[PDB]
């Protein structure tokens, strides 16, 4: 079971975000993936919440 | 000038 | 801003985990809030990707993302999430190179020799020879290159070398290549006179190759060349123009044949007979969509500098099956369409159409 979920984050969109090697996707990433694991662990059948992409939308 | 054919296909009734 | 897009998995079914996710929403909502600046409604959930793709990405309904080129290409890519994946609307990408070569042209129009658009052409055919990938971009620039040549050597009496001839056919067969059709497909949602130009200029630039230069065969795998020159032997046998396609989905060949009799050459004799075939111009030069013909046949040109014909026979192979009613037609430039104007059906065997137009 897979459930997607998207937001805007008001900065500046870098092209280090297009690169999922890049210290600039790594510090998103993980600062996003934190934050929901936090709010979704306690959500029965909860396995894990992982940041797959970046846009400039 | 630049020439082809064109076909339609077959349509009952 | 940032999009951003994330997913999670869950044991649960897709509905008591989407029920789940939305009741702590806002938890969520004020945890990333306290490390990022967010903006107000952005945060959706949901439990459907409609598109979802490594190029691009995931998105819902009427999402469009624009995305920069690759390496040695500038640009961006841009698609719209419609029911049936990412629909590419916009791309841009063009080839440094060809870009760069497009950029020095701009300096020589105003000072142009007929060496000069030789070398050019020759520096173009080497570039997408190098680099065969007919992306949305290049065929958009080689279109316009390729065009802004053609208008400079006609408006400026170039002669078109037999060498320079043979570099414009080399570029012809790499963008004509018959995996270039579903890009050719996205340009002209843009520019839906890019097919119609290039045929154009094709045109254009085989007036320019004089009858000391013929004559000149060049058969490439999608594009066939023929340009002869006239003595007083076309007062006698008239004009032919065979073809012989092979394309891999068809263990047929693609046959097709201009016909001109030695009648139609009864006033004074021009200077040069040039015809060229292909099959993938007919899968992108566009046809009526309310409409559900198609171009059944390749398509086929000839061209007389100041001569009339009144009469031109032309013989059509079919390429697919179970279609019924030939329509002779032919490409109209002006109003860029299909047009039936002065060809009419002569005859319709299991194999080949015969067609008759009263010009040419
Ligand atoms: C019709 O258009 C499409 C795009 O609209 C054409 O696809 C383009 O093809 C280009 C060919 O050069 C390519 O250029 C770059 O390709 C290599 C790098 O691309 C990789 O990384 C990209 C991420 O930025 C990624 O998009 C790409 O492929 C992805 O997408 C496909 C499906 O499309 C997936 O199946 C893949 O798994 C992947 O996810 C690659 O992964 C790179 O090697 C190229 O090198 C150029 O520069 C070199 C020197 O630097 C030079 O030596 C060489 O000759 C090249 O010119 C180049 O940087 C585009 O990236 C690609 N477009 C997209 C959106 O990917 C398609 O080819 C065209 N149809 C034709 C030509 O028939
Ligand atoms: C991301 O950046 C790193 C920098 O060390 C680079 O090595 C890597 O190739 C980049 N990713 C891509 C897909 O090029
Ligand atoms: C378009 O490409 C340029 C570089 O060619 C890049 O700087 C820009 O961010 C891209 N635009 C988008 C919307 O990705
Ligand atoms: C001509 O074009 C090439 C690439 O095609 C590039 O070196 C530059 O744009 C021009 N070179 C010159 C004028 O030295
Ligand atoms: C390309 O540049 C000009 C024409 O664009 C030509 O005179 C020159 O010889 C070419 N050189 C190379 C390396 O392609
Ligand atoms: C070339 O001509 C076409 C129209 O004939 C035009 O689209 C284009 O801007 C011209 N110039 C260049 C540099 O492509
Ligand atoms: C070009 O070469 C062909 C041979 O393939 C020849 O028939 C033609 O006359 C040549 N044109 C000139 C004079 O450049
Ligand atoms: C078969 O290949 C030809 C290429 O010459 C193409 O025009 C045609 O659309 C193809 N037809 C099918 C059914 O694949």
């Amino acid at each position: 079971t897979k459930i997607w979920g998207t937001f805007k984050i008001n900065e500046r969109f870098t092209n280090d975000l297009l690169n999922s090697s890049s210290a600039i996707y790594s510090k998103y990433a993980n600062g996003i993936e934190i934050q929901l694991k936090k709010a979704y662990e306690r959500i029965q059948g909860f396995e894990s919440v992982q940041v797959t992409q970046f846009r400039n939308g | 000038t630049s020439f082809s054919i064109l076909m339609s296909p077959f349509v009952p009734s | 801003s940032i999009v951003a897009g994330y997913e999670v998995v869950g044991s649960s079914s897709a509905s008591e985990l989407l029920s789940a996710i939305e009741h702590v929403a806002e938890k969520a909502k004020t945890a990333l809030h306290k490390l990022f600046p967010l903006e107000d409604g952005s945060f959706r959930v949901f439990g459907k990707a409609q598109c979802n793709d490594i190029v691009f990405g995931f998105g819902s309904k009427d999402d469009e993302y624009t995305l920069p080129c690759s390496s040695g290409y500038r640009g961006n890519i841009t698609a719209k999430c419609e029911s049936s994946g990412w629909q590419v609307i916009r791309e841009t990408c063009v080839l440094s190179l060809l870009e760069e070569l497009n950029k020095n042209f701009s300096m020589i129009v105003g000072n142009a020799t007929e060496a000069a658009v030789s070398s050019f052409v020759q520096n173009l055919s080497v570039i997408i020879r190098q680099n065969p990938s007919t992306t949305v971009g290049n065929l958009a620039s080689v279109v316009s290159i390729l065009s802004n040549i053609s208008s400079l050597s006609l408006a400026s009496h170039f002669r078109v070398s037999n060498s320079t001839m043979e570099d414009v056919i080399s570029i012809a067969d790499n963008i004509l290549n018959s995996a270039s059709v579903t890009n050719w497909t996205v340009l002209l949602r843009e520019e839906k006179y890019a097919s119609s130009r290039l045929l154009e200029t094709l045109e254009n630039i085989s007036t320019l190759v004089p009858p000391t230069a013929l004559p000149l065969n060049f058969s490439r795998k999608f594009i066939d060349w023929k340009g002869i020159p006239v003595n007083k032997s076309q007062l006698k046998r008239g004009y032919s123009y065979q073809i012989k396609m092979c394309p891999q989905n068809t263990s047929i060949p693609i046959r097709g044949r201009v016909l001109i009799g030695s009648d139609q050459f009864q006033r004074s004799l021009p200077e040069t007979i040039i015809s060229m075939a292909s099959l993938t111009l007919g899968n992108i030069l566009p046809v009526s969509k309310n409409g559900n013909a198609q171009v059944n046949g390749p398509v086929i040109s000839t061209v007389i500098q100041n001569y009339s014909i009144n009469e031109v026979f032309l013989f059509f192979s079919k390429i697919e099956s179970n279609l019924s009613q030939p329509h002779c037609v032919f490409w109209d430039f002006s109003h860029l369409q299909w047009n039936d104007a002065g060809c009419h059906l002569v005859n319709e065997t299991q194999d080949i159409v015969t067609c008759q137009c009263t010009h040419l």
